[PDB]
Formats: structure tokens, C-alpha cells, sequence
């Protein structure tokens, strides 16, 4: 009945604070270091957990994106289920972070199949570009079992694109080609003049140009007769149904053109035949503007580069060059950490191998007898030797076949190899290691 | 003028064209990427549809999806089987219970109002393989559970893949199924009223 | 373009057959051997899978009963979620097959708390009565990862009760006391006269007795004044809200009695005070009958023993004696299987231990040298020894401390133990083993 | 008249009497199992209750739950708290967001409509523990995450158990929380009509 009592209604801030927690840890802005979203973090963590040793196994999408609740996802599983198909496909990403087996849709029809008829796995495109997963800092909150952000080699924010709309901010990071980003990161490692990465939409063979600096995207029209042409492509943000209904069907309803659906296996194929009630002007420049105006072949665009940094703060970058520079600056330190830890582990491994070789050659030499030692007196006398005492248990767990010359000479040579590999780790630097990692990605 | 259609160039023209009354727009996208450019058509369904009998003919016409399909095939309610924009009609649905147990009987009940259509046998079904065995480089296409059980005795590399649902198929599988199908046809007994009267 | 045209109407049975599968493998009738229900099978299988080594870990109910989809449950997770609280409590079972930590309700209010605020684990009451889990026959269908039915020692159909209503059949298996069922099984092992097990409702201190054939349940009314009594208990199928609203509030609405809610921690406590407008007759037998009628202290019931047997057939038993006899007949064979397999495994284990002891004694004797043998020459001669050749790979995997006399002498003795242990399995019979298992349960 | 109520013998008397506005039938049933036989009452809520600000008093009387609590406490809308069936009122909910974010604002706004009762301070809330620490064989009752973070430095065998809602606690826990409870007033400052400006 201990009654402590204060008339502090300001505790109602715990609502807003909680709402702040509901509008901070569950935002839609991606993360600059790892290139993920809050939903995709849990999705990829669950996929990695399920894959285990047999990463080639195709897990059901329902199991992939429905069991994320216990991982620390304070939202409905529907968001994870839908975000597991808008990221694991190939028509929307230059870098598929999750390979799939099933009907994931295409640019013709941007719709997934179902919840359980498809499968997913951690693609081979993730292991070559997301090294050092276990060094990601753990989240401040315990329930966030997946780390704050994985550590990739090239920034995944740039690739695969992303379009999010938060409270007061909007991110529309345009996708970039893998080669351009790799070259930019490699050249920014050595501090040269940074070359702006290009833009390469997935499954796009049209044109993307920055005449006004707005990064606009335009398709290709190809005349085949005096009153026919073969539209090979249209701007990216278009599927068959929405394109038809929104622009092309009203154009036909105006009594101007008639379209023959020829959507082949390679993009759109919307061939169109005009009629009498249309301009069909000459001079090849007015008809040029008309052909890319009436059929919506011209798309304006803008880059709103806003993203969360390594910490909880959110920053807006004017150009991708600053993003590349900051990401590589962070990854340099996160690679130095791995360098130090590798040195520390390799020294101990070499010492253990040296002790093992010493024990094996002393035993085969007969200086110390394996048999006749009462109450495993071996361990007792090894505890008072210069190097033995550190690994006595490991020095006793020696198999019979480890005594013969086959597993003794090779053991000594392996110890020497561990020594020289420790030297290699000692003498190497961050720049060379990161350059090797950058080259490894392809 | 319907909108969901995949109308081919031979709509109305005499040919060996086929109509796919498949379920799920996701499948019809695969069809667009796989279809024959001139022969094979198609149309997506909405899903669970009301039982065909239990009400009047104008009340067949009341339903939106039924209206779209009769407009597409051109077989308007109350007439003889003529003016067929598509020479053939095929049904293909997710084969666990979504279309086999829900869509197939209702669609046959609706198509039953033209016994001439069943007499021609123009209404058919493409059997999707229930299980796929991935052996070596070339996979096999066991079409039913009984075949799988009777043919699994002597086969190496018994890697099994269930094809429950049309979404499980890849582009190669769907291409093979469409280009080289089995085309099971619909029933025609001595009486065409009692066997679907079991529906109610 | 293969034809395969048959205008056959028999394919409509594909409806009924499938519907048959939807009304055969997803019924509500329990199984006589294991005493479960189809949903409870998957629930318990997932609980056993999640428990693993740390069976004491409290898993969330949402994780327990929501991840059953991949185990082969062709139904919504809500059935598993609700069946995980009506079996894991203590107010509805004399044998809780799943211990829990949270608000699972009680007889006062028969309602669980939530989906995620509670926890569950495989109780210690399951490991002492469900031995030989890995010998359950696998289901005919592959997707049914949990076996067809686990193998318990006493029939769990009788205990904990069950109430199901299938198509055309209804089961209301009344719960029985653990001691009665254990005694019945033990005495029916030796083929004596089977004693009918008693009936013991959970958290019931009232009276249960059969009037003529069928069982009935009655509570206890205790008079404290000329116009007051203290209802100690009421029939089992009653919670506070429904009891009040259905019988007691209408009684007060007639201007007869007024109730003082005294529902203590130990069951119901509905004390009642009369008023003038009632009989309150004398002679101690008409007043008693009027009390047991108006207050609903008498509940009639019947035993409808219908249950699925070890096969797909459903059988109806007139009395529980036949169920006990058939269950023990099945469990006798399922114990004989374990006896045979134990003999088979123990013989091999003893042979391996004998070979191990032989090798260590020959090595310490120096007849065969482990050193100086190039190309691990040991195996080559071990392959041409009478008993070595069978376990060469194991015979060379000997640690250093295994040459020590401490781990050598005992090893031989251990081998000897295995040898005599083999005899223990060789001479024992099914009856003695099952009697020991029956005694082990308490 | 009232049905869900747990009216005690001391209800309506001059003795101390507390009313529990708990959430969920499970919690009130657990109270029944753990209640004081004469002093503590209680009543369970339904869940999402409409915002009580911005309508007529008849609209407060419209909602069933508001009518039930109005009849239970005996403080009729538009009247005063001169007589009350229960001396005290306690509010307790599942403390993750179910009652803190939903029950709290509506219930506080409804109970504030009588500033005299507010000044009496009879309306109170019992703090539920957020993490329980099992140390050795005893248990400790960290009342907030900040206390856990500032007191986790020095304790052995850190067995952590979260308490998201009322269902997590056991009979020992609820018995301790009821027989040895800690309260907090509703805290309204001089601005009656200003601190709940975010309710609508």
C-alpha cells in the first residue's frame, strides 16, 4: 500500500515518446551503411538463420516472412511478406539480395504470386558483397536480435533503388549500375577524383540522360510504316494494365490510334497504328515531340538523397559522391577491426599448432612417455612446462593416427603455414585488404 | 470493350486459338512473357465466384466476371455456340483446392448452359504436374501422386519439388506446360443436370 | 499438344475425395493409442522441437502455435493457438501435457489471457508417460512431419477428458484419475479381473457418482443459518458469469434469494440468503430436493466412447475396460519392438567396447606399435585382424588420455558392463519392462 | 442490476473500497482468485473506448461501458461524488501499448469530468512491473527499464523475465501486486482543459 504520489501529468510524454519509438525504429528511410530497410533487416536475418549450412534449400516465403515476429518485429507479418517479394525479384534490382524460385512477377505485371507457392533463399549475390556479418554492432534494444546494420563492401542504398515516404521526408534513391558503384568505391579508396556513378534501371534497354540534371528516363519508338511504329520500351514506372488504362486506352477512345498488343518476352511491344484523325506531321521534329508527348515516352525525375547514417541521425546528401565517401570511410574502420581480430586469433592458432607439433615430436622421440603415467600424470607434468601448460587439455586430445609420420610432418608444416599467415596478417594494411575484397565481388 | 483481356490478333478470325481462364494476374503475366504471339490468348479471374445455378439467366448476366467472359468469347447468353472469338477455352487454376474444388465446378456449371460447347469438347483443362522430380540436368514431370508412388521405385537423385499452386512453376516450366500441354477435357455424361445438381 | 480427351464425369469425385480428406485427416475425434487430437499433435510436436536440450525454456505461445503451418497443418493458426491453452492449463486436466507460465484461466473464468503474454513448454508430466517417441509409425502422407500417434504408457484418452462433435458422432470422454488408470493398466498387464477406473474431475472436491449406468456430478450445499447457506461447489461445467446469468440472477429476479459473492481462491463460494417469498419447507428431504433442483446442484451426463484406433477406422466402445485392454495389447507389441532394437544396438556397442579394450591393452603391451608406421600403416593390418577390421576408423580415433591406465582399466570394465548389460536385455521380457515403465510414472 | 461487477459487501459503506478498472476477462478472473474478500472490488473493460472529449454528456451516456462504470461507482454524469459505492478507483492495463496508449487517455478524460473527485485523488493507477529478475531462488521487481539498466551492474544469475501484459504474471506475482501494491495519482494540473489537447 506504499503510496508514492506526484501530480505530474507531464508523464503523458511517455505516450509521445512511445509514439516517437513508433516513428523512429519503424520508419521507412533506408540505412546508408547497409542499404536495407527495417523490414528487410528482419527478413534477411530470418533467411540467413533458416539457410544455415544448406543455403541452397528453398524455404517457403510464408516461413521466411511469417516467423519474423520473434526476431523483434513489432508489426504485422504482411509487411514482411510483401517486402520479401519486392526485394527478392530480378525486375526491380540490379543486385538481388535474395534469390527466388517461383512467380515473382516482372515489369509486365508487377505483382507477386501468393504467400506460400513461392520460395526464397539467401542468394550468392549476398555472400560476395556482405562480408564480416558478425562484426555489426548490436542494437541498443535487446529485442532487436538482428544487428543495427550489416556491413557490405559497396553501398546497397545506391543499388536496387529505394522509394520511401516518411513523415516530412521522402527518399527516392535511384538505382545505379554495379560496375559504376564498384569503380567509384575502388577509386575513392585511393583518394582520387570521384567519378559519378551512372544510372542503370533493371531490365531496361532504353535511354537515361541528365540533360537538365534531373536524371530523366525516356523510351524508344521505331517507325515501321507511314502509319505504324514499334514501341520497344516505355518509362520504367509502367506495367501493362496501368499504362494501357491510364494513357493508351483514352488515346484510342479519342478516335486517334489503335494498338496491337505485342508484349514479347523482352520488355513491352506496344505497336500502334494511327488513323486519319491525327496529325502525322512531317519535318521529323514536331512529330518527334508529339510522339514522345502523346504516348508518355518522356519521364521527369528528381533525386532526393535522404538516409539514416551509422547512428540514429538522418542526413540529406546533395550528391551520391558524399555518400560514397562517407560509406567507404566507415567501412575502412570496420575492416581495420577485422584486421586486428584476425591477427589476434591467428597468433593463438599458430601457438597452439606449435605446441601440438612439439608434443608430437617429443612423443615420437620418446622423451616423454604417453603410457605408464599414473592418474594421467601427463597433464600434471605438462602444467609445469614453458609452453605446454597453456593448452594441456588440447595437447592431450590427440588421436592415435596423429602420432604417425603422416599426421606429424604435415602438422609441423601446417604450424609453419600458420606462422607465415600470421606474419601476412601482421604486415597487411586496410587499403590492400579492402581492395582485394572489392575485386572479389566479381 | 473488356479491359483485362489478352486479346490476340485472331480474335473472331477462324483459327486454332485457345482461351486461358486462369486464376491470378501473376500467372497471366507469366503468360504474357510465355504466350504465343498470335494463337494463345487468356484472361484472369477474380477468384471465388458464386455457384452457376440457383438463379435466373439474366442473373447469370448480373455477375461481372461472367459478363466479361461471355463478352470475350462472344458467346452471349441465350444463343447458339457461334461467333466464337476464341476457337477454344481452357481452364487452369492453382491445384490444391483453390480452383479444382472452387473454380472448376462453378465454371463447368456456367459453361453447361451450352451443351453444344461440351459436345464439341472445346472446353479443356491443362493438367499441371503435381510433383516435379529434378534428376541430373533434365527434370521429370510426374503428373500425379499415384504416378510418383508407382514410378519412384527405380530412379536416382530423387530430388522432389511440390508444385502446389501455379506460382511454384518457373518460366521454363510454364513455357513447357503451355507449348506442350496435356489438355484434359470436361465431362459429358448421359444426363447433364444431376451430376452438377450434387453441387447443391 | 497431346490429346488426352475423356468426357468422363467421374472426376467430380475429386471433389468428394478431397472433401473426404478434409473430413478425415482434420476431424475432431481423438486417437485411442496416444490420446491426442489432430491439432494437438502438431502443437506438441512443435513444442518438443522448440524445447530441444533446454526443455525448461519458456517459449511464447505465439511461436509455439503459429509455426505449426510448416509442420503440415492445413488450417488456420487460431485453432492451434486456442488448443494450446485448453490443454496446457491445470483446471481442465488431471495430466497436464504442457506446463505453462502465465494467466491460463481457472474454473472461475474459463478464458486464456492472450496470444503472446503467456509461455509454454513440454511439461515433466510428458516425459515420464510418453516414452519411445521415435518408434511411432510415420504418417502415410509426407507433409505430416509429426508421426501418426505417439506411444504413451497409460491411455491419455481417459485422462484430461475430451469433448468433440464430428459429423454424425460425438465424444464426451470423461476424465479419470491417474491412480485408477495406472492400477487398471498394471493389473490388466497380468490378465486379472479389470477394475473399472474411477472419475476424478480436476480441481473438484464435490461428489461424482453414477445413478444408473451413466455418471452424474453433484455439488455440496452447507447450511449456516435458518435462511442462509454457503455453496461450496457446483457442477463442473460452470464458470462464474454463465452460472450467475443463467441460474442465479433469474432466481433473484423472482424475488426469492439474494447472493453474496464469496468466490474464494478454492473454488466457488456462492453463499446465498433466502427471503420470505420462498418455501423453506421442513422434513430435510423436500428442502434438499428443492435446493438441488432450483440451484442447479445436479448434473446428468453420459459416456459416448467413440475414438479412432491405431488405423484409420473409428471404433465405439461400450465401456473403458475394452479400451484399456486394446491399448495395452498394442503397447505390448510396441514395447517388444524396443526390446529387440535395444538388444541389437547393445550387442554392437559391447563388441565395439571389447575391440577398443583389446586395442588399448595391445598398445600398452607394445605388441603393435602406433609409431613408426608410415602411410598410417596401422589400418592396413587392422583390416586383416579378426575383430579389428570392423571398427578400424573408430579403433584409430583414440585420444592420448585413453592410453593412460586410468581411462584404460575402467574402459575394459565398462566393456564388461556392456556385456552383462546385453544379457539384461537378452533375458528380459515385455511384461517386466512394461511393469517397470508403469511404476516409473510416479 | 450491473452484471460484470464484483460488488463487495463493503461497497457503498464508509470503509475504504477500491475499484479495479482492469482489462481482459483473464485479469479480472485472476483478481477473483486473488481478491480481498471484502475490500477490493473490480470491473473488467472491453478494450478500445471512444474518445470522451468533444461531445454532449448524453454522448458519454451513450457508450455501454461508460454507463456501466457510471452505475458502478455511483457518480452519475452531471452530479458530484458526494456519495460513492467505492471509496477508491484503480486503473490497470496491459502495459505495452494496449492500455497506456488506448485505455489511459480515454479513461483519464472521462474520469476527469469531476474535478472535485480528481482533487480528492481517489482515482489512482497501480504500477505493474515491467521486468522481473530471478536471482538465486528469490525474485526482484524492477519497475521500469531505466531501473533495470541502472541496477543490472551488480547482481548474480541474471534470469530476466519480461512482463508485457497482465497475463504474464503468476499467482505469487499478482498476490504481491494486489496485497502489497504501489499507486500513482492521475496528476491533473491547474489546466483542466489543456493537457489533453492531443486526445482528438
Amino acid at each position: 500500500m506504499q503510496l508514492n504520489n506526484r501530480d505530474l501529468k507531464s508523464i503523458i510524454d511517455n505516450e509521445a515518446l512511445a509514439y516517437a519509438m513508433y516513428t523512429v525504429e519503424n520508419r521507412a528511410i533506408p540505412n546508408m551503411i547497409d542499404g536495407f530497410k527495417p523490414v528487410q533487416r528482419f527478413v534477411i536475418a530470418r533467411a540467413l538463420d533458416l539457410a544455415r549450412g544448406n543455403k541452397d534449400k528453398f524455404h517457403k516465403l510464408a516461413s521466411i516472412a511469417g516467423g519474423v515476429a520473434d526476431l523483434g518485429y513489432h508489426h504485422g507479418e504482411n509487411s514482411a511478406q510483401d517486402a520479401g517479394a519486392l526485394m527478392a525479384n530480378t525486375w526491380n534490382n540490379n543486385f538481388p539480395l535474395l534469390d527466388g524460385q517461383g512467380n515473382f512477377g516482372s515489369r509486365t505485371v508487377q505483382k507477386a504470386a501468393a504467400s506460400r507457392y513461392i520460395f526464397a533463399r539467401v542468394s550468392k549475390n549476398f555472400y560476395n558483397v556482405y562480408k564480416d556479418t558478425e562484426y555489426a554492432p548490436v542494437h541498443q534494444d535487446k529485442e532487436h536480435i538482428p544487428p543495427a546494420f550489416y556491413l557490405p563492401i559497396i553501398p546497397t542504398v545506391l543499388l536496387n533503388g529505394v522509394s520511401g515516404i516518411a513523415t516530412g521526408y521522402a527518399t527516392y534513391i535511384l538505382p545505379h549500375s554495379v560496375s559504376s558503384v564498384k569503380k567509384a568505391v575502388l577509386q575513392a579508396l585511393q583518394g582520387k577524383k570521384v567519378t559519378k556513378p551512372k544510372v542503370e534501371f533493371p531490365e531496361f534497354r532504353g535511354e537515361v540522360v541528365e540533360i537538365d540534371g534531373q536524371y530523366e528516363i525516356r523510351g524508344t519508338y521505331k517507325f515501321t510504316s507511314r502509319t505504324q511504329m514499334h514501341i520497344t520500351e516505355i518509362p520504367y514506372k509502367y506495367d501493362r494494365e496501368t499504362y494501357v488504362s491510364k494513357i493508351l486506352d483514352p488515346l484510342e477512345n479519342k478516335g486517334f490510334i489503335t494498338w496491337d498488343d505485342a508484349c514479347g518476352e523482352h520488355g513491352f511491344g506496344f505497336k500502334v497504328k494511327f488513323r486519319k484523325e491525327y496529325s502525322l506531321s512531317d519535318n521529323e521534329e514536331e512529330r518527334h515531340a508529339k510522339i514522345m508527348k502523346d504516348f508518355g515516352l518522356i519521364e521527369r525525375r528528381s533525386q532526393n538523397i535522404t538516409v539514416i547514417n551509422e547512428k540514429g541521425k538522418l542526413q540529406v546528401y546533395d550528391n551520391v559522391v558524399d555518400l560514397i565517401k562517407d560509406f567507404v570511410e566507415v567501412r575502412k574502420t570496420y575492416v581495420q577491426k577485422r584486421i586486428d581480430n584476425k591477427i589476434k586469433e591467428t597468433e593463438s592458432a599458430f601457438r597452439l599448432a606449435f605446441a601440438k607439433a612439439h608434443f608430437i615430436k617429443k612423443v615420437i622421440s620418446g622423451e616423454i612417455v604417453v603410457q605408464g603415467k599414473t592418474r594421467k600424470e601427463l597433464t600434471e607434468e605438462l602444467s609445469k612446462i614453458d609452453m605446454y601448460s597453456s593448452y594441456v587439455d588440447k595437447l592431450v586430445g590427440m588421436n592415435i593416427f596423429h602420432m604417425t609420420s603422416d599426421e606429424a610432418k604435415k602438422l609441423a608444416e601446417e604450424a609453419k603455414a600458420k606462422k607465415e599467415e600470421n606474419e601476412y596478417w601482421k604486415t597487411t594494411d586496410v587499403v590492400t585488404e579492402y581492395t582485394k575484397d572489392l575485386e572479389e565481388i566479381k | 470493350k473488356v479491359h483485362k483481356h489478352i486479346k490476340a490478333n485472331l480474335c473472331g478470325k477462324d483459327a486454332d486459338t485457345t482461351l486461358f481462364l486462369t486464376e491470378g494476374d501473376s500467372a497471366i503475366g507469366y503468360l504474357i512473357d510465355v504466350r504465343d504471339k498470335e494463337l494463345h490468348g487468356g484472361y484472369p479471374l477474380r477468384g471465388k465466384v458464386l455457384n452457376s445455378w440457383g438463379m435466373s439467366y439474366a442473373d447469370m448476366l448480373k455477375n461481372k466476371e461472367l459478363f466479361d467472359i461471355c463478352a470475350i468469347t462472344g458467346l452471349v447468353l441465350g444463343e447458339k455456340a457461334e461467333n466464337l472469338n476464341y476457337h477454344n477455352i481452357a481452364i487452369m487454376t492453382d491445384a490444391d483446392h483453390d480452383g479444382l474444388g472452387s473454380i472448376y465446378p462453378s465454371l463447368l456449371g456456367f459453361f453447361s448452359n451450352w451443351p453444344e460447347l461440351f459436345e464439341q469438347g472445346r472446353i479443356r483443362f491443362v493438367k499441371t504436374p503435381v510433383i516435379i522430380a529434378h534428376v541430373g540436368k533434365k527434370q521429370e514431370w510426374f503428373y500425379t501422386v499415384a504416378e510418383y508412388e508407382s514410378a519412384k521405385d527405380a530412379l536416382p537423385k530423387h530430388s522432389i519439388r511440390y508444385i502446389k499452386g501455379l506460382g511454384s512453376l518457373e518460366k521454363s516450366e510454364y513455357r513447357e506446360m503451355i507449348q506442350n500441354p496435356v489438355y484434359d477435357v470436361v465431362k459429358l455424361p448421359e444426363n447433364w443436370k444431376e451430376l452438377f445438381e450434387m453441387l447443391m
